[PDB]
RNA sequence: ACGAUUAGC
RNA sequence: AUCGU
C-alpha cells in the first residue's frame, strides 16, 4: 500500500483516471529516484501473493561446490576450464562465489574481488590466476542488464497497481490476474528473501556503472544474477502479454532447473528447443477448420511480386503430414529431467485442432516461455573452440584433375570427374560477365568501393603498423589531435602517400581479435582485417555481388522485421505449399582453401584474364607472373591489377590467417593462433556465402541427385523445382519452397527421402545441413505457420544488452535512447497495447530524472519521441494510438486531432488573450505551453543525447596534414579531382548559396575525422557542457514552435467515411494481434499488411543507387529537389552532380530529367524531412498514400484549397499531413478529405520555401 | 464544422466498417466447417 | 455524451 | 614497470 | 598501452 500511498496521483494519470500532466509527471519521477533497493524489497513483500503462484524451489541452488575443480593450466602458460560434458562444457560453472570476496568500504554487507588475489595472480601464481579469471567472468555475466534490476522490477509494480484497464473499443475491462498470479515475481521475492537472510539489506548484488558488488551469504552462487533477469523478463512479458500462468510456471520451473545444473548457461543452451520443438512443431495433427491466406506470387521472381486473393477454409486433408517430432522429444525430456514439461507440453498441444487466433496466441505464449540472456564465456574458450574445427571432405578434388601454377594458381580443367566444375564454371562466367560488364571502370564506382570499407571503427592497427615496420619502411603518426588512433580511418590516413608495393607486406599480417554476444547462442568471434586487406579482396565481393543479383533468387535482406521478407514465409507456410528449413552449421569453418577457394580464385583468376589487359584497378598496378601451363615451358603472362589482387588474396587464403588473442578475463592469456577457417566480419562473407549455398543447391537440384536416385516418383519431384523459381538462399540459412499439386500437397515419404539424399550429398564437400522438416517454414529467425507470423519475444530480452569488453556504460540519455528502444522493440512484437503502454510510461517516468542540481526531462520531450500519451485536457482515455509518427508530424497529428478541445480547455483555466490566432483562437496557448513546459520538453527532445566530443581542440597543421592525407587518399583519379573542381567551379557560378551546405567530395575527410574523433572517450569537461545545455534549454521560454510545425497546423482536415475492410477479419495473420488486441487488429484489417518487401520498394525511389561512404543519398537527393523547388538553373544541378563526382555528361542527362518530371510522395517528402515512421513499415502504407487520402474536398473545390501549379510538390507534404492523422487516431482507419489551408497554397507554400532557404 | 475525436465517433466508423464487411456477398456464404450434407 | 456512448396570447390560446 | 582495442551489414 | 598507476 506503500506504493499506493507515495503514488497516488500517477497511477491515475496513466491509467485513463485522471489527466496525464507534466508535475504529476515530475514528482513521480523524484520519487522513483529517491527509493531505496531495500525500500523496492519490502514493497515487493507487501505483495499478498496466492496459491498458483508457488512452484517448489529446489535446495541445491544454493549448497555449490567451488572453482578451483573446474579449471585447470595446460600447456603453454594457458587457463581454461576443463569439460565434464562433451565439448560445450566450457561455459560459466554454478559455484559458490563466496570466499573470493573482501568488504568494500563505506558499508560492511558488500564486496568485490580482492585485490590480494588480483596481485598474486599478476605476479604469476596458478591459483590465483584462476580464481581472477573465474571472478572476472562471474562479473561479465552478472553485467549483461541495461540497468539496476530493481528499477524494473518498481516500475512494473507502479504500472501493474492500477489494475485492470477499460477498452475503448471493446467496451469491457481486461480481464488478466493482477500480480498475486505472478509466479516469476513470487520465485524472485523467494529466492532474495533466502539469499538475504538475518543481514538488513536484501539486494542479492547492485550493479554499478563498471563492476557490481556481491552481497556475501553462505547461500550466493554465481547462477543468481542470470536467473533474477530471466523471472524479472517472465514477469514483464506475462503482465504485458496475457501469458496464461501454466505456461509460465513451466518456463520457471526450466529456468530453476537450469540454475541447479552444473552450468546455467550451458544448460540453457543445450535446451533451447523445448517449446519450440513441442508445441510449434507438433500442431494441428487432425484439422476441421481455419482460413489461410491464398497467396500467389507473380512469375517475376527476382522483384518478389506478391498478390493476395482472399483466404480459403481449411480441408481435411491439410493435416500435418510431416513426420512425427515424438522421439527425439521424448528422449531429450528424460536425458535432462524435463520429463514432466515435455509430457504437459505435448498433451496441451494436441487440444488445438482448430487454425484460429487461439492456437496463434498459445504459439506465442509457448515460444515466449523461453529463456532469453546473452550467454558470456571467456574468448580464450571461445577461439579455442570455434577456430579449431575444420571441414570433412570425403570425396576430394583427385590430384591429377589440375594443372601446372599461374603464379600460386592452378587452373582446374574442365575435363574432371568431380563436381567442382560446375561451380567453377558458374563462377567464370560470373567474372567474364562482370569484367566485360562496363561500370566497374567508371572512376567513382572505384572510389565508392574503395571508401566502403574506410570506417571510424577499428580495424586492428597496430598489427598493420608493427608488420609495415618489419621492413623499415616508416609511416607518418599524428601527436596532440584527439582523434581516435585504434581506427580504420587513422590507417586510411597513415596509408595515403604510400604505393601499392610498400604496403603489399601488410596483406599477411595478423589480425586482432573481437567478440559479441548474442541471446540463447554461442557467441561469435570476428576479425576485423586491415584497410589494404579489405581492399585486396574487392573482387571477390564484387562477383559475388554479381551471383546474388542476376544468377539466382536470393535477397540480402536488412536487420529489422520491417525490413525483411515476409511475405516469402508466409506463402511458404500455406498448406497446399509446404516447405523445407535447409541451414548449414558452421559455415564460418566449412569454405577453406582445399576445395571452395580452390575453385573460386581460379575460376576469378581466368574469367576476368581476357576482358581487361592492363587498366590497373583502384590502387593497385598491373603486374608480370609466370605460369607452367601446357607441358614444360613457362611464360610470363601479364595480368591485370585485379589479378595482382587476386594473387595476393589467393596468398592469403592458402596460407591460412593469424588470430591475435589478447583478453583482458584471464591475466597472462595472450597468445597468436593460426586458423583455416574463413573470415568474419570481411566484406565478402555474405555475399559469397549466399553465393555458394546458391551455386551448390543447383548443381545438386541439377547433376548429383538424379546421378545418386532410384525411385520415380523422387525424381519427377527433383526434376520438378529450380533455384531460379523455389529457392531463397540468404548466407548461412536457407528456404526452399514446394509448391502444391492438382491432387493436394506433396507426398511426405518422396521429401523425407529427398531430404536424406541432401544429407547424403552435403557431407562429400564439407558441409552438414540442418534440415527440419516440420510443416512450418524459418527464414532470418522469422516463424511461420499455415500464412501466419509469429514473433519469438524471447529472442527480444527487455532488460538483456551484449557487451564483450569490461567497458564502462555510457551516460544516462543513452539508456533514455535504449528504453525507447525497447518500447519499440515491444511495438514490432505486438504486446497488449494498453498495458504495454502504461509499462513503457512506467519506466519513462522512472528514467527520467538524473542528478549531476538535478536534470529532468519533461513528459512532452518523450511524447515526441514517438511514445503515444493517453488522456490529456479532459478528453477521452485511451484515444491516440502508437502508430503515431514520431517527430513533427507527430506532434501535428495528436495536436491537430484534439485542437477544437485544446482551446476549450485552455480558456476554461485563466487562458484568454484579446488576441486571435488562425490555430488556436482567443486562447493564449504561448503562455498555457510555457507553463506546461510543453515547448521546453519538445525543444529538449531535439537537442543531442551523446557529450560533444567532436570538435575538441586540436593544435594546427596537424588536423591539416590529417585531412590533406584522407584526400589524397580518397582521389587517387587525378579525373575525378578534375570533375569535382569542375562541379564546384559551376556551382560558384551558379549555386551562388542558394543551398547552404550542398555535399561535395571535399567534405568527405572532414565528415571522416569528425567520426573519427567521435569514436573516443568524453573528458568531464564535455559531460559537464551536455547538462549546462540541456539546464539551459530546460531554463529558456521559446515564443513558438519550429516553422514546419507552425506551417502544418495551418492544415486543416475532415474524417467522414470509414475504409472497406482489405483483409478477412477471420485470417490470423499474426500472432499477438486478435480481438484481445483491438487497435493493431482493427488497424491490420482496415489497411492491410505490405505484400511487397520494402527493400526494393525504398530503393526505387532513390535517383542515385549509392554514393561515397561519408555521404548520404538522402543529403544528395534532398539538395537536388530543394534546388528545383527554389528555382534554380539546371546549370546548379549539374554543377552539385558533377560535385558528387558524376560525369558531366550524365549530370547534364540527369539534371534535364530532373527538371521536368514528377516523384512519387516519398521523395518529394523528403524535401521537407518526411519519411515513413519505422512503425508504419509493417502495413501497406503505400495504398492509402495513393488512394485514400484525396486533397480534393468531399464536397469541391472550396477556391480555399487551390494548391498553385507550380510549388506542385505541395500535395506530398499534404498526403503525409492528412496520412499522420487518419494513422494516429485508434480504430479502423478513416478516409480522409482536406478541408481548409488558413493562409492558401501559395503562402504555405511561401512559408515552406522560406524554411528551405535555411539549413 | 469542428469535429473532435470521442469515443461515440470512433463507435461509429467501427459500426460502418463492420457493417461493410458483414454486406460482402462471398463472407455471407463462407464457413470454415462443412455441415452434416456437404461432407457426404 | 460519454455516458451516451456507454449505453449505446388570449386570442391564440383560444 | 603495468593500464579503460575493435567486424561486416 | 606509458604520466593513469
Amino acid at each position: 500500500s506503500m506504493i499506493l500511498t507515495q503514488f497516488g496521483p500517477f497511477i491515475e494519470s496513466i491509467s485513463g483516471i485522471t489527466d496525464q500532466s507534466n508535475d504529476v509527471f515530475e514528482n513521480a519521477a523524484k520519487a522513483f529516484s529517491m527509493f531505496t533497493r531495500s525500500d523496492v524489497y519490502k514493497a515487493l513483500d507487501e505483495i499478498p501473493f496466492s496459491e498458483d503462484a508457488m512452484l517448489p524451489i529446489p535446495p541445491t541452488i544454493y549448497t555449490k561446490p567451488s572453482h578451483d575443480s573446474y579449471y585447470y593450466i595446460d600447456a603453454l602458460n594457458r587457463v581454461r576450464r576443463k569439460t565434464y560434458q562433451g565439448p560445450d562444457d566450457v561455459y560459466v560453472p554454478n559455484c559458490s562465489i563466496v570466499e573470493l570476496l573482501e568488504p568494500h568500504e563505506t558499508l560492511t554487507s558488500y564486496g568485490r574481488l580482492s585485490e590480494a588475489i588480483e596481485n598474486r595472480a599478476k605476479d604469476g601464481d596458478s591459483q590465483a590466476r584462476i580464481a581472477t579469471t573465474y571472478g572476472r567472468i562471474a562479473e561479465s555475466q552478472a553485467r549483461q542488464i541495461k540497468a539496476p534490476l530493481e528499477k524494473f522490477v518498481l516500475a512494473l509494480l507502479v504500472a501493474e497497481a492500477g489494475g485492470s484497464l477499460y477498452d475503448p473499443v471493446l467496451q469491457k475491462y481486461d480481464e488478466i490476474p493482477g500480480l498475486s498470479h505472478n509466479c516469476p515475481l513470487w520465485c524472485f521475492r523467494e529466492i532474495c528473501r533466502h539469499i538475504s537472510g538475518p543481514l538488513p539489506d536484501r539486494a542479492p548484488y547492485l550493479y554499478l556503472s563498471a563492476g557490481v558488488f556481491w552481497l556475501m551469504s553462505p547461500r550466493m552462487t554465481s547462477a543468481i544474477p542470470p536467473l533474477l533477469s530471466d523471472l524479472v523478463n517472465l514477469a514483464i512479458l506475462q503482465q504485458t502479454a496475457g501469458l496464461d500462468p501454466s505456461l509460465v510456471r513451466l518456463g520457471v520451473q526450466i529456468c530453476l532447473h537450469a540454475a541447479a545444473s552444473s552450468s546455467y548457461a550451458w544448460f540453457i543452451l543445450k535446451t533451447k528447443s523445448i517449446f519450440p520443438q513441442n508445441t510449434l512443431h507438433s500442431m494441428y495433427e487432425s484439422l476441421e477448420g481455419g482460413y489461410c491466406p491464398n497467396l500467389e506470387w507473380l512469375e517475376p521472381r527476382s522483384d518478389y511480386k506478391f498478390m493476395y486473393m482472399g483466404a480459403m477454409p481449411l480441408s481435411t486433408k491439410y493435416a500435418r503430414s510431416a513426420p512425427s517430432n515424438d522421439k527425439k522429444a521424448r528422449e531429450l525430456g528424460e536425458k535432462y529431467g524435463l520429463s514432466s514439461v515435455v509430457s504437459e507440453l505435448r498433451r496441451r498441444t494436441k487440444t488445438y485442432s482448430k487454425h484460429d487466433f487461439t492456437s496463434v496466441r498459445y504459439i506465442r505464449d509457448a515460444m515466449a516461455c523461453t529463456s532469453g540472456i546473452f550467454l558470456v564465456r571467456t574468448p580464450t574458450e571461445t577461439v579455442l573452440q570455434e577456430y579449431t574445427q575444420s571441414p570433412e571432405i570425403k570425396v576430394p578434388i583427385p590430384q591429377k584433375d589440375w594443372t601446372g601454377p599461374i603464379g600460386e594458381i592452378r587452373i582446374l580443367k574442365d575435363t574432371t570427374s568431380s563436381i567442382a566444375r560446375y561451380l567453377y564454371r558458374t563462377w567464370y562466367l560470373a567474372a567474364a560477365r562482370m569484367a566485360a560488364q562496363p561500370r566497374t571502370w567508371d572512376p567513382l564506382f572505384q572510389a565508392i568501393m574503395r571508401s566502403q570499407y574506410v570506417t571510424a571503427r577499428g580495424g586492428s592497427g597496430a598489427t598493420l603498423r608493427e608488420s609495415l615496420y618489419a621492413i623499415n619502411v616508416s609511416l607518418p603518426d599524428f601527436k596532440g589531435l584527439p582523434v581516435k588512433a585504434a581506427t580504420k580511418i587513422f590507417q586510411a590516413a597513415q596509408l595515403a602517400n604510400l604505393p601499392f608495393s610498400h604496403t603489399s607486406v601488410a596483406i599477411l599480417a595478423d589480425t586482432s581479435m573481437g567478440l559479441r554476444n548474442q541471446v540463447q547462442r554461442r557467441p561469435r568471434s570476428i576479425m576485423p582485417l586491415n584497410v589494404p586487406q579489405q581492399q585486396v579482396s574487392a573482387p571477390h565481393t564484387l562477383t559475388a555481388d554479381y551471383i546474388n543479383y542476376h544468377m539466382n533468387l536470393s535477397t540480402t535482406s536488412g536487420s529489422a522485421v520491417i525490413e525483411k521478407v515476409i511475405p516469402l514465409g508466409v506463402y511458404a507456410s500455406s498448406p497446399p505449399n509446404q516447405s523445407i528449413n535447409i541451414d548449414i552449421s558452421a559455415c564460418d569453418a566449412s569454405i577453406t582453401w582445399d576445395f571452395f577457394l580452390s575453385v573460386i580464385m581460379a575460376a576469378i583468376h581466368e574469367g576476368v584474364a581476357s576482358s581487361s589487359i592492363g587498366k590497373p584497378f583502384m590502387g593497385v598496378p598491373a603486374s608480370i607472373v609466370n605460369d607452367e601451363s601446357v607441358v614444360g615451358v613457362r611464360a610470363a603472362r601479364p595480368i591485370s591489377g585485379m589479378q595482382n589482387m587476386i594473387q595476393h588474396l589467393s596468398k592469403l587464403y592458402k596460407r591460412g590467417f593469424s588470430y591475435r588473442v589478447n583478453d583482458s578475463f584471464s591475466p597472462g592469456n595472450d597468445f597468436t593462433h593460426m586458423t583455416t577457417t574463413f573470415p568474419s566480419g570481411s566484406t565478402a562473407t555474405s555475399t559469397e556465402h549466399t553465393a555458394n549455398n546458391s551455386t551448390m543447391m543447383e548443381t545438386f537440384l541439377t547433376v548429383w541427385g538424379p546421378e545418386h536416385t532410384d525411385d520415380p516418383d523422387v525424381l519427377r519431384l527433383m526434376k520438378s523445382l529450380t533455384i531460379q523459381r523455389n529457392y531463397v538462399c540468404q548466407g548461412d540459412d536457407g528456404l526452399m519452397i514446394i509448391d502444391g499439386n492438382t491432387a493436394g500437397k506433396v507426398n511426405s515419404e518422396t521429401i523425407q527421402k529427398m531430404l536424406e539424399l541432401i544429407s547424403k550429398y552435403g557431407e562429400e564437400f564439407g558441409w552438414k545441413y540442418d534440415i527440419a522438416y516440420d510443416g512450418t517454414a524459418e527464414y532470418l529467425k522469422l516463424y511461420f505457420i499455415f500464412g501466419c507470423r509469429i514473433p519469438n519475444l524471447s529472442r527480444h530480452p527487455i532488460v538483456g544488452k551484449e557487451r564483450a569488453n569490461s567497458s564502462a556504460e555510457e551516460p544516462w540519455p543513452a539508456i533514455l535512447d535504449q528504453i525507447m528502444g525497447i518500447f519499440f522493440n515491444g511495438v514490432h512484437d505486438g504486446l497488449q497495447w494498453q498495458r504495454w503502454i502504461r509499462y513503457s510510461w512506467a519506466l519513462c517516468c522512472a528514467f527520467s530524472r538524473q542528478r549531476t542540481g538535478y536534470l529532468q526531462y519533461p513528459m512532452w520531450s518523450f511524447v515526441y519521441w514517438g511514445l503515444p500519451l493517453v488522456k490529456v485536457f479532459g478528453s477521452d482515455p485511451w484515444i491516440f494510438s502508437w502508430y503515431m509518427p514520431t517527430g513533427d508530424l507527430g506532434m501535428y497529428s495528436w495536436i491537430s486531432l484534439i485542437r477544437p478541445l485544446m482551446t476549450r480547455w485552455m480558456v476554461a483555466n485563466g487562458y484568454v488573450t484579446d488576441k486571435c490566432s488562425p490555430v488556436f483562437g482567443n486562447a493564449d496557448y504561448r503562455k498555457c505551453f510555457n507553463e506546461l513546459k510543453l515547448y521546453q520538453g519538445y525543444y529538449m527532445a531535439q537537442l543531442p543525447r551523446n557529450p560533444k566530443k567532436s570538435g575538441r581542440a586540436a593544435p594546427r597543421e596537424v588536423r591539416e596534414q590529417f585531412t590533406q592525407a584522407l584526400s589524397d587518399y580518397l582521389m587517387q583519379n587525378p579525373e575525378l579531382k578534375s570533375r569535382v573542381l569542375r562541379g564546384r567551379s559551376e556551382w560558384e557560378k551558379y549555386g551562388a548559396g542558394i543551398i547552404h551546405n550542398p555535399p561535395s567530395l571535399f567534405d568527405v575527410p572532414h565528415k571522416w575525422y569528425q567520426g573519427a574523433q567521435e569514436a573516443a572517450t568524453a573528458t568531464r569537461e564535455e559531460l559537464a557542457e551536455m547538462d549546462e545545455t540541456l539546464m539551459r534549454a530546460r531554463k529558456h521560454s521559446y515564443s513558438s514552435f519550429s516553422k514546419l510545425l507552425e506551417a502544418y497546423l495551418l492544415v486543416k482536415w475532415r474524417m467522414c467515411e470509414a475504409r472497406e475492410p482489405s483483409v478477412d477479419l477471420r485470417l490470423p495473420l499474426c500472432a499477438g494481434i486478435d480481438p484481445l488486441n483491438s487497435d493493431p487488429f482493427l488497424k491490420m484489417v482496415s489497411v492491410g499488411p505490405m505484400l511487397q518487401s520494402t527493400r526494393k520498394y525504398f530503393a526505387q525511389t532513390l535517383f542515385m543507387a549509392k554514393t561515397v561512404s561519408g555521404l548520404d543519398v538522402n543529403a544528395i537527393d534532398s539538395a537536388l529537389l530543394r534546388l528545383r523547388t527554389l528555382g534554380a538553373d539546371k546549370k546548379a544541378l549539374t554543377a552539385q552532380l558533377l560535385m558528387v563526382g558524376l560525369q558531366e555528361s550524365e549530370a547534364d542527362a540527369l539534371a534535364g530529367k530532373i527538371m521536368l518530371q514528377d516523384v512519387n510522395t516519398v521523395q518529394l517528402a523528403r524535401v521537407v524531412n518526411l519519411a515513413v515512421p519505422d512503425t508504419w513499415m509493417s502495413l501497406d502504407f503505400d495504398t492509402m498514400f495513393k488512394h485514400h487520402v484525396k486533397l480534393l474536398p468531399k464536397d469541391g473545390r472550396h477556391l480555399n484549397t487551390d494548391i498553385p501549379p507550380r510549388m506542385g510538390w505541395l500535395r506530398a507534404i499534404l498526403r503525409f499531413l492528412g496520412a499522420g492523422m487518419a494513422m494516429t487516431a485508434t480504430g479502423v482507419a478513416v478516409d480522409i478529405y482536406l478541408e481548409d489551408i488558413h493562409g492558401g497554397g501559395r503562402s504555405l507554400g511561401q512559408r515552406f520555401m522560406t524554411w528551405m532557404r535555411q539549413e | 464544422g469542428n469535429m473532435t475525436l470521442t469515443s461515440s465517433e470512433i463507435q461509429r466508423h467501427i459500426t460502418e466498417f463492420i457493417s461493410s464487411w458483414q454486406n460482402h456477398p462471398i463472407v455471407q456464404v463462407s464457413a470454415d466447417v462443412e455441415n452434416r450434407k456437404t461432407a457426404q | 455524451a460519454h455516458v451516451a456512448s456507454h449505453g449505446l396570447n388570449r386570442k391564440t390560446a383560444q
